[PDB]
């Protein structure tokens, strides 16, 4: 799972920032 | 006067040079979101990207889009009436629940499908389809998305396809713009298929701080479905996400095969 490998979801911005 | 038809209440979100109030149109008694910028902030250019932006919002008019019922520009501030929608972003739910279940996430992606397929059929491409702008009626469970944030929105002539620009948000970007190679509706399918791997397990396909080495891994389609976490997902789920994880912009499947497909169709 997710949580139990201590990954991540980050939120991003467009290039265009 | 903008403040003549609609009272202003709290705030619910802020961007650059940008805030979303709550308004009712005062004669209907009407409820809103009114998204409030401050064009004093804004050059001619970028004046006029927000017109455009306003204008491709008019032309769609859809159950899962976001839909704007007045665009007013007013000495320093230009206001645009959308649907009040207070479920949040996809995103910030997906994190909540740290994954959704199969038949939660087969519901959100039918109803995004419906609304790139809505979107693909009038000539428009969103280019920058993800949770982050996806918006949620509540945040109960089968809760209906509406797209949101057409400002980086193309209008495409029929199946033609072109360069229309490097654009769009690096971890959802297309090989085919990363090649900056001619490209036209298929980039909304595999946005898609970020979108439905996120949904299933909570964590993005590629992903690496060198931007560089991230943009090889979409370029390269290297992605996978690690045990143990993808091992009780479906083989159509995976099927599904491999078809708009294709490379090959031709072969990737589009939003009407998409919707046809066994995972979406035979709940």
């Amino acid at each position: 799972s997710k949580r139990m490998k201590g990954f991540c979801l980050i939120p991003q911005q467009s290039i265009n920032e | 006067r903008f403040t003549e038809e609609y009272q202003l209440f709290e705030e619910l979100g802020k961007g650059a040079f940008s805030v979303v109030r709550r308004c009712v149109k005062v004669l209907a008694g009407q409820e809103y979101a009114a998204k409030i910028i401050n064009t004093k902030k804004l050059s001619a250019r970028d004046h006029q990207k927000l017109e455009r932006e306003a204008r491709i919002c008019r032309l769609l008019k859809h159950p899962n889009i976001v839909r704007l019922h007045d665009s007013i520009s007013e000495e320093g501030h230009h206001y645009l009436i959308f649907d009040l929608v207070t479920g949040g972003e996809l995103f910030e739910d997906i994190v909540a629940r740290e994954y959704y279940s199969e038949a939660d996430a087969s519901h959100c992606i039918q109803q995004i499908l419906e609304a790139v397929l809505h979107c693909h059929q009038m000539g428009v491409v969103h280019r920058n389809l993800k949770p982050e702008n996806l918006l949620l009626a509540s945040k109960l469970k089968g809760a209906a998305v509406k797209l949101a944030d057409f400002g980086l929105a193309i209008e495409v002539e029929g199946e033609q396809q072109a360069w229309f620009g490097f654009a769009g948000t690096p971890g959802y970007l297309s090989p085919e713009v990363l090649r900056k190679d001619p490209y036209g509706k298929p980039v909304d399918l595999w946005a898609c298929g970020v979108i439905l791997y996120i949904l299933l397990v909570g964590y993005p396909p590629f992903w690496d701080e060198d931007q560089h080495r991230l943009y090889k891994q979409i370029k390269a389609g290297a992605y996978d479905f690690p045990s143990p976490e993808w091992d009780t997902v479906t083989p159509e789920a995976k099927d599904l996400i491999n078809k708009m994880l294709t490379i090959n912009p031709s072969k990737r499947i589009t939003a009407a095969e998409a919707l046809k497909h066994p995972w979406i169709s035979h709940r």
